[PDB]
């Protein structure tokens, strides 16, 4: 009866020291005195942090050193926590998704699409196949744009510094795209609920083409400086090693998970928006280290190309959004036209829609890992509960798992392997 | 302390022997601690008032009789003393533990009803 | 800020149209402002906000009856 | 403060308030932020009230009269006017003026007509 | 009886008689409205309601459908399905596209039920293009937008059966009907606001309220209306520090979903000439103060006069809650003063009736009780103008039952018949021993009403004895086990709360004495003889009024608005109003200011906190402990020895029953700051239909407009 | 004290010259209620402030009851602190960080076991209910031998 039969503590809490067990006696793997193996070493701390590149912009991670090795990891994290998670339970579910924009603010539109598939399956409402194919593509642009990001800054960090600039003009072209459908270069709010806000105008499909007929010149250049460099090798292999079983238990996901030798992406094993009707590959490392982890990156900007170019040939026709005014917002022009229009419009943009009661985890294959969400709905307007499922926040945690006995040289490289946007890591 | 300075395993109270046990060593180490807390977080205080007010933060507890209680405020204690021994808390939030460093003072209910009422509810 | 308005647009590649042939410009809307002024901050001329609206409450004046 | 015509004249066009609500700008330009200012740069829109007014009348042979705004889609939201009454009668969202052509003698005999009726 | 049914499966217990539609409420299932009101009679225009009803061809009305002892009622079936569409459809082919200039957006059933149950888009396209009708000056106080008319017929049936004013009504055929009076008229009720509320769209708006707020952002609180003596439960809206609008919330007991008009529009009276900070009349002229220099000036002048017993006195006000009565009752005690005044006039010396038993002053059959009564004889009241939501009540029953009404006092514009004994008190004993006295000697359920304005005829002692001895006389039916036919009528919302905590004068002996020195708390209706002019007044209130205009100290409290009093309604149900907003300026809490100037006078009252001061207004008077409730009368049969034992030679004089109310709008101080009810007045005296009176708009005489409000 | 107001407590970083006197604040010893105010990590001043539990009545303006279905609990507002006008743009300002925080609660003991639970004092009030009466379309049209004393109108 709890918490009466708390109070005076005639029950103990069953804790998971209780249930350990022996290990078996037979098929188990692998001294005070005057000389000095018993004398102890004094390690010193260290603050690591912040570093110059934007992405990890509020790392306070407290190093324990033994002379140059790491002995303990310890990264303090919330120094971007702004309240997300609660401001979204004040707000309307329209209100709401600019929120997720400003959580991996390197990919925005694949974090905008995990929430308005979460709420358009509370919603039971099936978006059309334009806007399928529309949230495909600029889910695979946005991959591109975050990995021009995470890889080039990896390796800015490592101390190459000639292909971040090459690929920030291919990050500028491509941001380009994003201000013409939406009038962000950063945060478009583009992906809805229902579909998308706005049908792309009617010059793109023929711009991104020509950005794709040069865009793999531009990957075999920047391959050109650090797939074969020895430097380049030498800075990654071994380094950050982590196995295939240790990955699932320290709730690795995305390259992290797929760089030890796991085939699995959500994309494959869960598919979502047009990702079943479309052909590509899924690079898996061997090695577990993050030479492995660059080299599945690499081979992701070559097949979310594929995807782009799949995308432009199957754009079907038809509504962006899902054709109905209860849920989605009316065109402009039925608005001043007709009655049971312009009553949507009004009740969508005040009180918003009301999603069926219930709850439900969603997951994408997000650039930086998995990404999912948890939202409960009361059967209102509002979200009663919203919870993030971050791929980094994972992945932080386990750093100190990882970088242990490595170098802090090596540590600097483990951090850029682990795609990490701190906006992302507190919520 | 694995994997912090003075990290505790959470662990829950067996019995009020065991409870009270553990409260007199919470206390030990805290006031034990007020010399270190002084010097690193420049206390403009004497040691005797960071361990007098140590003590009203333990006096307040002082009636608790359950036992799910008491744990919880242990762990807040526990957690409390790693944060402060480990250079983690700023100076700004532990010499904002006394309520004498507002520009109001420790003076900020008002005293009786008149000097309230002529105040406006302080 | 010293572009004015439609030239505004050409230069941002947002239309291509100048302002010398775009019928948008001649409009004739004499509460339209007559020279451009450029961004005014940092000069004794920068805008200052202010209340637009009228206290809510308003206050008794006092009027003592005759003794 | 004061001395300007700018920071005591509430619009280019119009001197007074036209909303019971409406702060006058001589109170809300006075005090210590408007010393060391220019009124002359400070935002001054002319009144929309003073130019509304300025309209000519629509006549109309209907009973019904269909206001959009002027602009299509680029106006407010379609509305209907009824003009049988012996005034001008002005759409709810833009102010601009509609009279039957059968009130044209009664309105014309008007001393004073808050539209400017030809 | 009870007949069962099933509606979507479930069975349900109604009362045979009744309509469907109750049903399907009492079964927990929503059935979609607009004309159907539960307390409006039953109109089946609307077509929203339409029901699939087994061995019935058709869709049945569901607010129109008596229930049988058998019936299966599907609410969810296709065939409904496709009703409310097609209903939907054609309520909005020719409705204005105006919701974005209309009112009652946000709160509007035909938005929330065509989200609900209709089409997402609509089907409507016409090049020939919809109704347009031309808007009607119905008085100031309602705008008109009448192309958003849903032709429900709620308005003319609230104004023609609730109010008896049966000017409203629907001219026209087909399409081009319309509602509002033919020839431009002033709505001329004091209930004509409730038709805004009754309005399923916004055709119906009120002017005050034009378009300053939506409804989304208003704060709901729940509070009581202290504006009359009924106690009638409210909703007020605010939007930060300043009130929008008071609407009226259920309470079937008090006011059953109706306001009258001085409780809904008095309320823009609470911000334009409040008291907010301390005033101390120097050389003629009142100075601001503060409050440590305005308690002294209190105190030194009290200890220059230092008066004898009963030379201190209180008058309180009408808009006086209880707690500051008990507050100031101590302090005046401690004083050595019992001169406990009330406003009205008579109100310095003992009234007729006493305090002593509770059933003396009370309602005593409740309001409740007139849903049943069969004979009322009205004494010394224009309940239309004193009680407005009640003589609503009255008519309901009269228009429904054989009940007979009779008044003793000034004939009045009634919206009942009523028959006409006399207006002095020997008109009084020839009616009850007269034809009509025989009606309450034989009708069950008899009701007497005794207005308040009786307690203030100089004749009260012999007008209580003569009433009481009748009722004396006719027990059995006027006292039976529950029945009561005794009933005194309050018209102000403290005077029941004044009397249960003996807030009177109790000897003629204090009566006589001249004070030195007068509390004015709240009080603004006095008698100019009630107070002597070379006396000390404070005066302790809100606004600005006559009150402070004679003070010599002006305290601000608070209005009741901002403050959680305790008020007793004239039926003796105990509410308790909630704070909507905080103080205004330095005001301060009114039984705080008592509290505070105990310090000042050396005589400290012991409590402290608002808790405590409840806990000493349940020594003087458990039942004010009982929230939202009545309690009875026990001794109910002891009110003979005030009402007949100490009214037994009574100095008859002969003056007639004088009226009270002389103008309903011009009532008390926030009344009287009212703009709203500056129009109100006005627009009743000169006749005047049109909506801009002395508003805002364009007019034939105002080609240019106007920005005063009131003016 | 029987209601006394200690004046005495000792104040916390959030106390402030908005914050009420307390009478009682959770020791941590009451039979039967978790002391979750004393752990909670909130201020005093939620144990010093009273609130409403209610059932909201249905609105004035219109015939849904959805809102009425749930009980809210809600925070007074107090006399000094809850709105002023800023100086500045005209907005309004406010020191009461419990202005726009509600509760919802599906059972009236669900809220008083709440209230209890976090020190709060607490007034509870009766939702008003309707009366039923039978309503019948056929008496719009009832006859009348004498006198007609109201002509319906639809
Ligand atoms: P004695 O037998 O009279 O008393 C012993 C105790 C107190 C155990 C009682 O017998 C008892 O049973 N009391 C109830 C149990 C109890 O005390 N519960 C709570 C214990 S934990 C606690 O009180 C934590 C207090 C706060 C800890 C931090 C204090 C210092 C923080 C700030 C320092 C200055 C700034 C850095
Ligand atoms: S009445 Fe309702 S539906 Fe009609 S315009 Fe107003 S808000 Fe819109
Ligand atoms: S004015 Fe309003 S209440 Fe009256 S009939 Fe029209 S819609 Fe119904
Ligand atoms: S609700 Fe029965 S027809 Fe309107
Ligand atoms: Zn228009």
């Amino acid at each position: 009866a709890e918490p009466q039969d708390g109070f005076q503590g005639t029950r103990l809490i069953p804790t998971g020291a209780d249930f350990q067990s022996p290990p078996d006696p037979f098929i188990d793997e692998g001294v005070d005195e005057d000389s000095v193996e018993g004398r102890k070493v004094r390690h010193y701390t260290v603050n690591f942090g912040p570093q110059h590149p934007a992405a990890h912009g509020v790392l306070r991670l407290i190093l324990e050193l033994n002379g140059e090795e790491i002995v303990r990891a310890d990264p303090h994290v919330g120094l971007l926590h702004r309240g997300t998670e609660k401001l979204c339970e004040y707000k309307t579910y329209m209100q709401a998704l600019p929120y997720f924009d400003r959580l991996d603010y390197v990919s925005m539109m694949t974090n905008e699409q995990v929430f308005s598939l979460a709420v358009e399956k509370l919603l039971n409402i099936e978006i059309p196949p334009r806007a399928k194919f529309i949230r495909t593509m600029f889910g695979e642009i946005t991959r591109i744009l975050n990995h021009l990001m995470s890889v080039l800054s990896h390796a800015m960090d490592v101390g190459a510094l000639t292909p971040f600039l090459w690929g920030f003009e291919e990050r500028e072209k491509l941001m380009e795209f994003y201000e013409r459908v939406s009038g962000a270069r950063l945060h478009a709010a583009y992906v809805r609920p229902g579909g998308v806000h706005q049908d792309i105008p009617v010059g793109l499909l023929d711009d991104i083409y020509q950005w794709a007929t040069q865009f793999g010149d531009r990957i075999d250049e920047t391959e050109e400086m650090l797939t074969d460099n020895r430097i380049w090798i030498n800075r990654l292999k071994g380094v950050g090693v982590v196995s295939a079983a240790d990955a699932l238990n320290l709730s690795f996901t995305g390259v992290m998970l797929r760089g030890s030798g796991v085939p699995w992406d959500v994309r494959k094993s869960s598919p979502y928006d047009a990702y079943d009707q479309v052909e590509f590959d899924v690079p898996v490392g061997i090695n577990g280290d993050c030479y492995d982890r660059y080299l599945c990156r690499m081979e992701e900007f070559r097949q979310s190309l594929r995807i782009i170019h799949q995308c432009l040939n199957k754009m079907p026709a038809g509504p962006v959004r899902y054709e109905d005014y209860k849920i989605t917002p009316p065109p402009r022009a039925a608005m001043k036209e007709n009655m049971e229009a312009l009553i949507h419009h009004f009740l969508l943009f005040t009180k918003g829609y009301a999603v069926p009661p219930g709850d439900t985890y969603t997951a994408i294959e997000a650039p930086k890992g998995e990404m999912g969400v948890y939202v409960v709905s009361d059967g209102s307007e509002r979200p009663y509960r919203v919870h993030i499922r971050a791929p980094g926040f994972a992945h932080l945690s386990g750093f100190d798992h990882i970088t242990r006995g490595h170098l802090l040289a090596d540590a600097v490289a483990v951090i850029g392997t682990m795609d990490l946007v701190f906006g992302e890591v507190d919520r | 302390v694995q994997p912090t300075k003075f990290a505790v395993t959470v662990r829950q109270s067996r019995n009020w022997a065991d409870a009270k046990q553990r409260v007199i060593a919470a206390y030990r180490a805290w006031i034990r601690a007020a010399p270190e807390i002084q010097t690193m977080y420049s206390i403009p205080f004497p040691v005797s008032h960071i361990r007098t007010r140590i003590r009203q933060e333990f006096e307040r507890h002082r009636y608790v009789n359950k036992l799910n209680v008491v744990d919880v405020l242990l762990q807040q204690s526990n957690a409390d003393f790693q944060e402060t021994m480990n250079f983690w808390r700023q100076q700004s939030h532990v010499m904002a533990f006394f309520k004498e460093e507002h520009f109001r003072g420790e003076k900020r209910l008002p005293s009786n009803f008149i000097t309230g009422f002529l105040e406006g509810r302080n | 800020a010293h572009i004015e308005p439609m030239w505004h647009a050409w230069i941002s590649y947002q239309v291509d149209t100048p302002p010398t042939r775009e019928p948008l410009t001649q409009i004739e809307r004499p509460w339209a402002p007559k020279e451009h002024v450029p961004n005014r901050s940092f000069t004794r001329g920068a805008y200052k906000p202010y209340n637009t609206t009228q206290p809510k409450i308003q206050s008794w004046e006092p009027k003592a009856a005759p003794r | 403060t004061g001395r300007p015509a700018s920071a005591v004249m509430q619009a280019p066009n119009r001197a007074e308030v036209w909303s019971r609500s409406q702060r006058p700008r001589s109170e809300a330009m006075a005090g210590p932020r408007f010393e060391q200012t220019d009124f002359d740069a400070q935002p001054r829109p002319w009144a929309a009230i003073e130019l509304i007014h300025k309209q000519p009348v629509r006549w109309t042979h209907d009973r019904i009269v269909a206001c959009d705004g002027g602009g299509g889609p680029h106006g407010h939201p379609k509305i209907y006017i009824n003009t049988d009454k012996p005034e001008i009668a002005t759409c709810n969202y833009c102010g601009l003026p509609f009279a039957n052509e059968h009130h044209r003698k009664y309105l014309e005999s008007l001393p004073q007509t808050s539209y400017p009726l030809n | 009886a009870e007949v069962e049914l099933t509606i979507d499966g479930k069975k349900v217990s109604i009362e045979a008689g009744s309509a469907l539609i109750q049903a399907c409420e009492k079964a927990g299932v929503v059935v979609p409205r607009y004309c159907y009101h539960e307390k409006l009679a039953i109109a089946g225009n609307c077509r929203m309601c339409l029901v699939e009803v087994e061995r019935s061809p058709k869709p049945v009305a569901s607010c129109a459908w008596p229930v049988q002892a058998g019936m299966v009622v599907k609410t969810n079936s296709p065939l409904t399905h496709k009703a409310r569409e097609g209903v939907m459809e054609f309520l909005l082919a020719n409705h204005p596209l105006d919701c974005p200039i209309c009112d009652q957006g946000g709160e509007c059933d035909l938005q929330d039920q065509s989200m609900r149950y209709g089409a997402d888009r609509g089907r409507f396209h016409e090049i020939g293009g919809k109704r347009a009708v031309e808007d009607k000056n119905i008085g100031p106080l309602i705008k008109t937008s009448m192309n958003r008319c849903i032709h429900c017929t709620r308005c003319v049936r609230f104004m023609n059966d609730i109010a008896g004013a049966p000017e409203l009504g629907s001219t026209g055929r087909g399409n081009d009907l319309q509602i509002g009076t033919y020839l431009e008229k002033n709505l001329d009720s004091e209930l004509s606001g409730n038709v805004i509320d009754l309005c399923p769209v916004g055709a119906l708006t009120s002017k005050p309220y034009a378009f300053r707020a939506r409804p989304w952002e208003l704060k709901r609180t729940e509070s009581i209306d202290v504006l009359d003596g009924l106690g009638s439960n409210i909703r007020v809206d605010s939007r930060g520090l300043e009130v929008m609008r008071i609407l009226p919330r259920l309470n079937d007991d008090v006011n059953e979903e109706w306001i009258n008009d001085k409780t809904r529009f008095a309320c823009d009276g609470l911000k334009t000439q409040r008291l907010t900070m301390p005033l101390v009349r120097r050389d003629g002229k009142f100075e601001p103060a503060t409050w440590e220099q305005a308690l002294t000036e209190i105190a030194h002048a009290y200890q220059t006069l230092a008066p004898k017993e009963n030379e201190f006195k209180v008058i309180a006000g009408q808009l006086v809650e209880v707690e500051s009565l008990v507050a100031m009752k101590d302090l005046a005690n401690r004083l050595g003063s019992e001169n406990l005044a009330l406003d009205f006039p008579g109100g310095s010396q003992p009234l007729a009736h006493g305090v002593d038993i509770r059933s003396n002053y009370l309602f005593n059959s409740k309001i409740w009780g007139i849903e049943e009564a069969d004979a009322i004889l009205l004494v010394g009241t224009n309940p239309r103008h004193e009680a407005a939501v009640l003589n609503a009540r009255i008519r309901k029953q009269w228009l429904r039952s054989d009940l007979e009404i009779a008044a003793v006092g000034q004939p009045w514009e009634s919206t009942f018949d009523y028959e006409h004994l006399g207006t002095d008190l020997a008109a009084l004993k020839n009616a009850l021993s007269g034809p009509f006295g025989e009606k309450l000697k034989k009708a069950k359920r008899p009701m007497i009403i005794v207005g308040s304005g009786v307690t203030e005829h100089p004749d009260a002692k012999a007008f209580y004895e003569t009433v009481w001895s009748f009722v004396e006389k006719n027990a059995s039916n006027f006292l039976t086990e529950e029945w009561c036919g005794y009933n005194v009528l309050q018209r102000a919302a403290s005077r029941a709360g004044a009397f249960e905590v003996g807030f009177v004068v109790p000897s003629p002996e204090v009566a006589a004495t001249k004070p030195k020195f007068v509390w004015l708390l709240g009080a603004d209706e006095f008698d100019p003889a009630d107070v002597p002019k070379d006396a000390f007044i404070v005066y302790q209130g809100h606004h600005g009024d006559r009150g402070a205009e004679i003070a010599d100290i002006v305290l601000p409290g608070a209005a009741y608005t901002e403050k959680a009093g305790t008020y007793v309604n004239t039926e003796g149900r105990v509410q308790m109003t909630r704070a909507a907003t905080g103080l205004p300026g330095a005001a301060r809490t009114d039984w705080k200011i008592i509290r505070a100037v105990s310090e000042f006078l050396g005589v400290p009252l012991p409590y402290d906190d608002v808790a405590q001061l409840r806990d000493r207004m349940a020594e003087i008077s458990p039942a004010l402990a009982a929230y939202d409730v009545v309690e009875p009368v026990a001794l109910r049969h002891l009110s003979k020895v005030q009402l007949v034992d100490q009214n037994k030679g009574a100095k008859v004089t002969g003056e007639p029953l004088k009226k009270v109310v002389e103008n309903f709008y011009f009532t008390d101080v926030i009344s009287r700051s009212s703009p709203t009810m500056a129009r109100c007045s006005a627009a009743k005296e000169t006749g005047d239909p049109r909506t801009n009176f002395m508003a805002p708009g364009m007019e034939e005489d105002r080609p240019m407009g106007q920005i005063a409000y009131g003016a | 004290p029987r209601n006394a107001p200690d004046y005495n407590v000792p104040i916390d970083i959030a106390t402030s010259t908005f914050t009420p006197v307390p009478k009682n604040v959770q020791d941590g010893s009451e039979e039967n209620v978790v002391p979750a105010g004393l752990i909670s990590g909130a201020p005093m001043e939620l144990q010093a402030r009273t609130v409403r539990i209610y059932k909201p009545a249905k609105p004035a303006t219109q015939s849904g009851e959805k809102n009425t279905q749930l009980w809210r609990m809600d925070w007074d507002v107090l006399g000094k602190g809850h709105r002023w006008e800023n100086p500045l743009m005209g907005w309004q300002s406010s020191a009461d960080f419990m202005q726009g925080t509600h509760l919802t609660f599906k059972t009236k003991e669900d809220a008083i076991a709440f209230a209890e639970k976090q020190g709060y004092e607490y007034f509870v009030q009766e939702p008003n209910e309707r009366h039923f009466r039978p309503k019948a379309y056929a008496n719009n049209f009832l006859y009348s031998p004498g006198k007609l004393k109201h002509i319906r109108t639809k």
